[PDB]
């Protein structure tokens, strides 16, 4: 039906039914997480295989069959056969390490319950950054993200707890989300806040002048570098853009993107110019020296816009000699025979 | 060229060294196309939001609701088999709730109950939760009545300093006596004068002795899995060697997923040889267009038009009429033009950029198709689940996006008619659907008419 409620419900009802205790579900979740990495880097060690693959088979292992390996990540690990052959070599390690891959497992496992376990964190975090503008759902999936995250660092060697942990990893990954994607055009991080800034002080502006502050007094409150053109110039790249698709005028029936016209395309005055330019241009190029003429109708009109460079071995005398005079000897005939004056420009 | 190292005609058709360039003007930039890859696949609104749901006609499903069900939120639909009852045998082709599907696959019942104070209930339970297989409605004794009402057997957690016996290894370190040297024995006070057993009642934390630093003083659940639990599993060699072996070989898998005989998935606790083997099994449970996409190929369109056929015919009116409207589309379909698997969408053909423009205004306005503010919702959509799968992957979370995900396939082919997606607070408009594009209030078969 509507698409927030039935999420909330869906990892509320969840919350519901598995919070994490404060303290014994978080150690031990986290104490096994742990387990897990220490497990798959023995692993790799005994293996001599890269703690990427102990990691992907676990993962396939405990979270999906080869339907998960097969449509996420497309084809490199044979859907049977490949990860079997590792698993394989995991049952082989002995008493010793054996204990590791059944470790690495129920580590595995671990995560992903924890990660379960506090999403309403994620929630309840990414419900502030709401106008932000980003989707709310997005934004609670970045912040998701985000967790995952802290999930990777988090010491529970280091006595604090992963609530306030998280909330840095997840403000973190709100904040990115929110100044990468929130925008058509994408602005740097940097851009952002200094927008923030700049829209703060137009507040405490606002706030005696009753005159919406010319960019000078922004510039001056702002601080140490800040000028009329720096203001004028962030305020334009603040504007979200327009849609091109609007209601115009009286909305009965105008869209805005007919109004704009085209520019690289020839309106048929240009098409004809380049016929007879070119039929022209053609007809003087031939009766002539293919020399001098042909070197700077090419490096001019052929490739790109140098005198030397410009003639292959003959040097720059015989070059201003025929460029000057074939130049002028076209230019006085065509002055003669009267087609060129009239600027097709 | 974009770089210029080709720049008349001469060449006209040839394309450029270092970087891709084939030229006459623009125009292809207006007219090619480009493709978004979907990670779990999602499906056209225009094919399942028509009345006649052309899959829900075509796949025997409910025309109209159990699409809805399925596609958007988590109902699951058992595509090919499953085992395991409910009741009765697998359904083919129905579909159950998050609920009863917890209930299947992990294992019948769980119940977590865990005791209030550290002496009334913990006892109770211990006694007869480690070996002894709890029959249903196990009443156990203390903070109230614990009340275990479900199946085979039992495992607690943890405990604080009544007395301490019969439990696992986490305490043995801490009284060095037994883990140092074999004292366990005279860890039993007095008596002894006149497998765990510790002292009369001296610790009451589940920590670590170095000094009692590594801790956490707490309560001691007593969580009634429903599954058989298995000590000294034997060698049979008929089909692989299934379970396992008295102590030495355990060809089971780990922890999380392990097929053995009708029961299906196994867990292991290597404290005394106890390989936990759950009863559900493969249950094949899917929700979304990956689940109709597989429907959809496995259909083998002639038998179903023969089955109409004489379903046609032969009952009366009520089943009958039913089967001549969705003979109607299955015979289309094979008639002549193209097979019916391409409904469900994987691939997303994007528009044109010339046609979708980013264009300077006045003052340095710019602006551009709104058909492009939605395609960035789906290509942001369709990266942040590549990522979320990579990263690992919380069920919730992973629907939750693949959710966002098919609402955003929605809305570049047609907006509205699953919600209406908006620009950001300016103008609660539709942002014009590709649909919108081709009908609309104002659009183009229309002003293809209108006017030029
Ligand atoms: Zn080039």
């Amino acid at each position: 039906k509507i698409s927030t409620s039935d999420p909330v419900r869906q990892y509320l009802h969840e919350i519901g039914q598995v919070p994490l205790l404060t303290l014994e579900e978080e150690v031990e979740l986290a104490r096994k997480v742990e387990e897990g990495m220490e497990a798959i880097k023995k692993l790799s060690e005994i293996t001599g295989l890269d703690p990427d693959l102990i990691r992907e088979v676990v993962r396939a292992k405990i979270l999906g069959s080869a339907r998960v390996r097969h449509i996420p990540g497309l084809k490199e690990t044979l859907d049977p056969k490949t990860v079997e052959e590792i698993d394989q070599k995991l049952k082989s390690l002995p008493k010793e390490h054996k204990r590791y891959l059944h470790i690495a497992r129920e580590g595995e496992a671990a995560r992903q319950h924890l990660i379960e376990a506090n999403l309403r964190l994620v929630v309840s975090i990414a419900k502030k950054y709401t106008g932000r503008g980003l989707s709310f759902l997005d934004l609670i999936q970045e912040g998701n993200q985000g967790l995952i995250r802290a999930v990777e660092k988090f010491e529970y060697k280091r006595r604090f707890k992963f609530s306030t942990y998280a909330t840095w990893w997840i403000r973190q990954a709100i904040n990115r989300a929110i100044a990468d994607q929130a925008r058509t055009i994408r602005i740097p991080v940097h851009m952002v806040e200094t927008i923030n800034k700049l829209s703060r002080t137009a507040r405490q502006l606002q706030q005696e002048l009753g005159r919406e502050p010319t960019y000078e007094e922004i510039a001056e409150a702002m601080g140490p570098g800040w000028d009329a053109k720096r203001v004028e110039e962030t305020l334009k790249i603040a504007q979200e853009p327009v849609s091109l698709e609007t209601p115009i005028g009286d909305e009965k029936d105008s869209f805005y993107g007919d109004f704009i016209p085209d520019e690289h395309l020839p309106s048929p005055v240009d098409a004809a110019t380049q016929s007879l330019l070119s039929e022209e241009l053609e007809k003087a190029l031939s009766k002539l020296s293919e020399r001098e003429a042909m070197v700077l109708k090419l490096r001019k009109g052929l490739i790109d816009g140098e005198e030397v460079g410009a003639f292959f071995g003959v040097t720059r005398e015989r070059i201003r000699q025929i460029e000057n005079k074939a130049l002028r000897k076209l230019k006085y005939h065509e002055s003669r025979t009267r087609k060129l004056r009239d600027f097709l420009d | 060229c974009a770089c210029g190292k080709y720049k008349r005609q001469r060449f006209e058709g040839k394309v450029c060294e270092r970087c891709g360039v084939e030229v006459t003007k623009s125009i292809v930039r207006r007219y090619r196309m480009g493709h978004i890859e979907l990670a779990t696949p999602a499906a056209h609104i225009w094919f399942v939001k028509d009345v006649p749901s052309k899959i829900g006609t075509l796949l025997d499903l409910s025309a109209t609701e159990l699409e809805q069900v399925l596609y958007f939120s988590k109902y699951i639909v058992l595509d090919p088999k499953g085992a395991i009852l409910n009741g009765v045998p697998v359904e083919k082709r129905q579909l159950l709730t998050d609920e009863e599907y917890r209930e299947l696959r992990y294992g019948k019942q769980e119940t977590y109950p865990l005791p209030p104070g550290v002496d009334a209930l913990v006892k109770d339970g211990e006694e007869v939760v480690k070996g002894q297989e709890l029959a249903p409605g196990v009443v156990s004794r203390l903070d109230g009545v614990a009340l275990y009402r479900f199946p085979r057997r039992v495992r607690v957690e943890y405990v604080k300093k009544e007395r301490a016996g019969l439990r696992l290894p986490l305490a043995a370190w801490v009284e060095k006596e037994a883990y140092k040297p074999g004292e366990i024995l005279a860890e039993l006070p007095e008596p002894y004068l006149f497998g765990d057993k510790i002292v009369a009642a001296i610790d009451p934390e589940e920590e670590v002795i170095a000094e009692a630093e590594g801790v956490v003083h707490l309560h001691e659940p007593a969580s009634i899995l429903v599954v058989k639990a298995r000590v000294y599993p034997f060698e049979d060699d008929v089909e692989v060697s299934t379970g396992d072996r008295v102590a030495p070989g355990d060809v089971l898998a780990d922890g999380g997923k392990v097929k053995s005989d009708v029961y299906g998935r196994v867990e292991v606790d290597l404290v005394r040889n106890v390989v936990r083997v759950v009863e559900s099994y493969d249950i094949d449970a899917r929700m979304g267009a990956e689940a109709i996409q597989q429907l959809l190929k496995e259909l083998d369109l002639e038998a179903l038009e023969k089955e109409l056929l004489e379903e046609m015919k032969h009952p009366s009116r009520a089943r009958r009429a039913k089967a001549r409207k969705r003979l109607e589309v299955v015979r289309a379909f094979l008639d002549s033009g193209n097979r019916p698997e391409w409904m469900i969408l994987e691939a997303v053909p994007v528009l044109p950029p010339d046609l979708r423009p980013m264009v300077q205004v006045d003052g340095g306005r710019f602006a551009t198709s709104d058909l492009n503010d939605l395609y960035r919702r789906l290509i942001n959509r369709n990266n942040r689940l590549k990522k979320l799968l990579a990263q690992g992957a919380p069920e919730i979370i992973i629907r939750n996006e693949k959710r966002m995900l098919q609402e955003a396939v929605d809305a570049l082919l047609d907006n509205g008619r699953r919600g209406a997606p908006v620009t950001n607070p300016g103008s609660d408009r539709p942002l014009r659907s590709l649909t919108d594009i081709l009908s609309g209030k104002q659009g183009r078969f229309r002003q293809n008419l209108l006017g030029k």
